[PDB]
């Protein structure tokens, strides 16, 4: 669950923005790219 | 999954009934009635009175009949 | 030998940057020009 | 009331020409899985900081009256049930209470208020934890108080503390209270699967009962069947602790499997009921007594959340009650059981049919009826009801009793993400993990009529 | 359990009675010390970190000294005998819905404005007699009442066989009607139960109840199907849980008042009251009066507790020790 | 396993073991050198036994 | 048995023919190991001619 983006500008608080970056730490999905394992073998 | 069995039974105090199972033996034909019939939460109501195998070569015959009556109620 | 994103690697730090499109509520307003009826 | 088997679901272990349609067909002679999602997404979500247990204050009420332990004569002997009157001629006697709640010079009253008022003649002589007052009558009582109204369990309230007009001395005191608090726990879910878009071992083939008798998407199935783990630990969770707090079920690492309760275990601790037959005599009295003491007269709208066959069980139960209303004669001009529809077959053509969904009890108790479709589950509910169904659609539930200005029931969640995932290659195992919980704040604000064939 | 005080109340656990102040060697001993003129009585007791003394009771300034036995504080649990109403019908009339409403009055509250109602239901049959109906009413009551997944147990359901008439048979939600085989049942005993208890935080209370009946039609008349009287109680809750709460309060006039608040940085007073033993209580209430103008009484008290076993040997030893030392006339129980 | 408490990561496409854990390993290869021990003198109490 | 059950499941609740359904799979908060599995279905073909 990436946190809710349907919010007023006041309810996008400092903890709400911090919760967005913490979702990036828990990790790509793309269906027109190859995998990272594939492109590193090519490199 | 060997033979077919038509049963006549008696739900106790509620009415009469007809059933038909597929089981190996009539001990398992009574098992599937008491465990998969509609009286599954009150399975002591089933009183099976007659189990008889569906043998074919007549190919035309009655197997079960049980009329509830205005005087039995 | 041997017979994962750390915070550090060879003294360097780990910088992870997230860019995302969030949903902003805005108003569309229909007003009239005072000079001409537009 | 009889079925006929239209399908059989058998596993694979007991088992190109052109196609007509490419997308598969789901027959009507095939049951389907029933998600508890829109039952669980009807509740809000309260977000929490971490995995610690949490507590909240429970603020109660104040207006007490104290039970009696015994009553004694002036010579010290206790009163009996067959005794005579106590305190004739305003003679003093003793009165034993388990707490010191009243003061000197106060008037206390029995179960018969204001007929036999008892004036306390001094401070409580303490006896252990009990409190022994010397009392006399405050109502011009020449005959005394009978021994029937001076037994154990009689409630005693405070009235006032009357003094004399000239040279009065101090009487009466004031009393204080304090609140309580309650807790709730968490539960941790895991799934695995050894795999990629192709099937695995656990296969069930569906055979239809007719007269002439692709490639599997794994990452949609392991997302959905783990969501149903998360839905079942929400709704059908059970607590495995003592009243000491030690867990009973230990996992594979030696640490105890910490598991919290569900919705249907928390909500069924208060106002729950197992009935052998459904009747409106029970339902209109079970709903009145809760609303006689806990609700106002305008705030008595009870919405029954139930199943589908329970709605026709409520339909045929209301219809028998209106069948007993011999004073009112129901006409088609008012109820419109028979309506007129325009048809090609006739100029004056009709329609027929009706269904009761509401019942309005005395003093403003109204009953609605909405049907929640996950009550009719063929997988989860296996005990069958003789009127047709799964005997769980015949279960009635009242969520949201009254107005609380706050959600009574919600789903717990950890801030950020409580979901974890993993892929283990060599054996290609996919792992998922999630922690969750559900909190019912006031379980006395939910009423349930469950069938008696689903207990014990 | 918080109690009210005239003024301050101290409790001393008398675990053993010695004869001199030097033999106080284990936690809980006591010696009632006095003078040879009988003008000051105090209790030296071995607290778990050394010898402590009580206040000095001037024997001229006592008000009362009474001792209360263990059965005088033990709470009797009330029972209710539910029968069929004899004037309405001595037999169950066929086809009627028999509903019994249990009306709880102090549930999850301190007040009579927190009520709770548990029901039981039996529909009657054509050949259902009075003894079969009492069997069916108890199963349907205990299935609602004593589920395992409740908040707290509320009441206990018991039947009485007419052949026995003094031994009750228990029925729970786990009891099937094949177990109850007696053919002469005459009443349904509903008995309130002992609520949970932790010392200091949750004091000992009980939830009272009265059963109420819904009306049935026997001859076209809406009549209440039964009557419910309260019989004399048979079960009594022992006195252990009241005193362990009483010591937890009264060890804060002597000890610390912050009984564990800022949790690692606290003081723990050792409590010598065992909640699995019944106790007798001796109350000595007295006062202090100053020199010339400070003639106000400061009415304090000293509580003595001792464990008893049947005939109260330890308390009557303690009363016998004070009566020869102080010279009072405390009654021997 | 499924998460690293050390590096703060939830999600593992290449898992090590099935257990919910993390193990940190360190290793080092180290040495000293005294080229001339006749440029260095010691004087030890003999209760230390060398 | 799991849900705080201390007096045991009755013998009448374990007979032949009693259907059993999957609810969920719990583990601990600390050092968990793998549980649970995922189920599938295959289709059967109907048939017609000209
Ligand atoms: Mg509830």
């Amino acid at each position: 669950n990436f946190p809710r983006q349907m919010l007023p500008f006041s309810k996008k608080t400092k903890q709400w923005r911090k919760d967005c970056l913490l979702w990036a730490n828990q990790k790509n999905y793309s269906l027109v790219r190859k995998s990272v394992i594939h492109k590193k073998i090519n490199y | 999954a060997m033979q077919l069995w038509v049963m006549e039974y008696e739900v106790t105090g509620i009415g009469k009934g007809c059933a038909m199972c597929k089981a190996i033996n009539p001990q398992q034909a009574e098992m599937l009635l008491k465990s998969n019939g509609i009286y599954n939460g009150s399975s002591y109501l089933y009183k099976v009175t007659r189990i008889e195998q569906v043998i074919v070569p007549p190919c035309n015959g009655l197997m079960a009949e049980q009329v509830v009556t205005y005087k039995d109620v | 030998f041997f017979d994962l994103l750390p915070y550090d690697l060879a003294g360097n730090l780990r910088v992870l940057r997230l860019y995302w499109k969030s949903k902003r509520k805005i108003l569309k307003v229909k007003s009239y020009d005072p000079e001409t009826g537009e | 009331a009889g079925k006929l088997g239209k399908f059989q679901m058998l596993g694979f272990q007991h088992w190109a020409p052109q196609k007509a349609t490419n997308l598969m067909v789901q027959l009507l002679a095939f049951y389907r899985g029933k998600s508890l999602d829109t039952f669980l997404n009807s509740f809000p979500t309260r977000e929490f900081e971490d995995d610690n247990e949490y507590y909240w204050d429970v603020i109660g009420s104040s207006r007490r009256n104290i039970p009696l332990v015994e009553a004694r004569d002036e010579n010290g002997v206790v009163v009996a049930a067959n005794a005579a009157n106590v305190g004739v001629g305003t003679s003093p006697f003793y009165l034993v209470f388990p707490e010191d709640w009243f003061a000197d010079g106060e008037v206390i009253v029995g179960n018969l208020n204001q007929v036999y008022p008892f004036r306390i003649l001094g401070d409580a002589r303490m006896e252990g934890t009990n409190a022994v007052y010397k009392v006399e009558l405050m109502g011009g009582n020449t005959q005394g108080v009978p021994a029937e109204r001076l037994q154990q369990g009689e409630r005693f309230s405070i009235e006032f503390a009357p003094v004399e007009k000239e040279l009065s001395r101090k009487v009466g005191d004031v009393r204080f209270t304090s609140p309580v608090s309650m807790r709730n726990e968490w539960t941790t879910i895991r799934i695995q699967h050894k795999v990629g878009n192709k099937l695995n071992k656990k296969l069930a083939m569906g055979i239809p009962m007719v007269r002439n008798l692709w490639m599997h998407y794994v990452d949609w199935e392991v997302e959905l069947q783990f969501d149903e783990y998360k839905n079942n630990a929400m709704a059908w969770g059970t607590s495995n602790r003592n009243l000491n707090g030690e867990y009973m079920n230990f996992g594979k690492s030696g640490n105890a499997i910490k598991t919290g309760a569900g919705i249907f275990e928390q909500t069924e601790v208060a106002n729950t009921m197992y009935y052998n037959t459904f009747s409106l005599k029970l339902l209109e009295d079970a709903l009145y007594e809760l609303s006689a003491s806990k609700l106002a007269m305008d705030d008595r709208l009870f919405v029954i959340k139930t199943g589908e066959r329970g709605a026709i069980q409520f339909h045929k139960e209301v219809l028998k009650t209106v069948s007993g209303w011999t004073t009112f004669v129901l006409d088609n001009n008012s109820t419109r059981v028979v309506e007129k529809v325009q048809s090609r077959l006739h100029s004056n053509a009709l329609s027929a049919g009706f269904q009761f969904v509401e019942y309005k009890a005395p003093n403003g108790v109204r009953v609605r009826l909405d049907v929640d479709p996950f009550y009719d589950d063929p997988v989860r509910n296996k005990i069958l009801h003789p009127m047709g169904g799964v005997a769980f659609s015949y279960r009635y539930d009242i969520w949201y009793i009254g107005t609380m200005d706050q959600p009574n029931i919600f789903k717990c969640k950890i801030k950020g993400d409580n979901e974890y995932r993993g892929y283990q290659w060599g054996s290609a195992v996919i792992h998922r993990m999630a922690t969750l919980g559900v909190c019912v704040l006031d379980p006395t604000r939910t009423m349930s009529l469950i069938p008696a064939i689903l207990q014990g | 359990m918080v109690i009210s005080i005239n003024q301050v109340r101290q409790l001393y656990v008398a675990k053993a009675l010695k004869a001199n102040t030097a033999a106080l060697t284990t936690a809980g001993d006591i010696v009632p010390k006095a003078d040879t003129a009988k003008t000051t009585l105090y209790f030296q007791s071995m607290s778990p970190a050394g010898i402590v003394a009580s206040d000095k009771i001037n024997l001229k300034h006592v008000l009362y000294a009474k001792a209360t036995p263990s059965e005088a504080l033990a709470h009797k649990l009330v029972r209710y005998s539910v029968t069929l109403d004899a004037d309405v019908s001595a037999t169950p009339v066929a086809g009627q819905n028999y509903i019994l409403r249990l009306a709880f009055r102090q549930y999850i509250g301190l007040s009579e404005e927190d009520q709770y109602f548990k029901y039981g239901e039996v529909i009657a049959r054509s050949g259902m007699t009075a003894s079969d109906f009492y069997k069916k009413m108890a199963i349907s009551l205990a299935k609602n009442l004593e589920n395992k997944t409740e908040s707290t147990p509320l009441v206990n359901i018991y039947l009485i066989s007419a052949a026995a008439a003094s031994t009750d048979v228990p029925v729970t939600s786990a009891t099937k009607e094949s177990d109850l085989t007696a053919t002469d049942y005459n009443q349904i005993i509903i008995e309130e139960t002992e609520q949970p208890w932790v010392l200091g935080m949750m004091p000992q209370a009980f939830i009272p109840f009265t059963p109420q009946f819904l009306t049935i039609t026997v001859d076209g008349e809406d009549r209440l199907w039964g009557v419910a009287t309260v019989v004399t109680p048979t079960k009594t809750v022992p006195d252990g849980h009241l005193i362990a709460d009483l010591e937890y309060f009264c060890m804060g006039a002597r000890g610390d008042i912050y009984r564990g608040m800022g949790y690692p940085n606290i003081i723990k007073t050792t409590y010598l009251v065992d909640p699995g033993a019944v106790y007798d209580v001796l109350d000595i209430h007295y006062f202090y009066t100053g020199s010339n103008e400070s003639v106000q009484k400061s009415e304090k008290t000293i509580t003595l507790v001792a464990v008893d076993d049947g005939s109260h040997t330890a308390m009557n030893a303690l009363i016998g020790a004070i009566n020869t030392a102080s010279g009072l006339t405390i009654a021997t129980l | 396993g499924i998460r690293n408490p050390f590096t703060g990561q939830k999600g593992n496409p290449y898992m090590s073991f099935d257990e919910d854990s993390a193990v940190i390993h360190r290793m080092a290869t180290l040495g000293v050198c005294v080229l001339d021990p006749t440029r260095t003198m010691s004087l030890i109490p003999a209760i230390l036994q060398g």
